[PDB]
């Protein structure tokens, strides 16, 4: 079985690689773009205003081999803020394609 | 049927899966 410790190791490397992208990817065409971010789960690129942003299921998941073409989603609003969940400050995401 | 090895495997797998859930929900 896929152990906690190996998943944590993979997660750390995912985060490492993401942080490198956050620092090294060129700035977005406009400040109207939604901003790149690591949310502890996935690495998000900058987003075009009024569009959906997609990223692959994080490869550190124990079941990543079962969801090889799955994607997780955010929505970048026309004001360059990531779409938020009501009440909260938290961003809307759809992770359903990456469930076990 | 279900064996003692199944339950111990399930428990270990669950450790990783809870970590994933801590990542997500938060
Ligand atoms: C109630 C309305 C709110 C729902 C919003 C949540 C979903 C937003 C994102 C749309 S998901 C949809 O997934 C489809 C695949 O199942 C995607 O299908 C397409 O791209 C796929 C690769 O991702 C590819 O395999 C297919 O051949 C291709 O047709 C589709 O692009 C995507 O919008």
């Amino acid at each position: 079985t896929v152990s906690l410790w190996e998943t944590v190791q993979k997660w750390r490397e995912y985060r490492r690689q993401c942080q490198r992208s956050l620092t090294e990817d060129p700035p977005p065409a406009t400040d109207l773009f939604c901003n790149r971010t690591f949310d502890e789960y996935a690495c998000w690129p900058d987003g075009e205003p009024g569009s959906f942003v997609n990223v692959s299921c994080p490869w550190y998941l124990p079941w990543a081999s079962s969801v090889p073409q799955g994607h997780v989603y955010r929505f970048c609003t026309a004001e360059g803020l990531w779409l938020q969940k009501d009440n909260s400050s938290l961003p809307w995401r759809d992770l359903s394609e990456c469930e076990e | 049927g279900t064996f003692t090895s199944d339950v111990s495997s399930y428990l270990e797998g669950q450790a990783a899966k809870e970590f994933i859930a801590w990542l997500v929900k938060g």
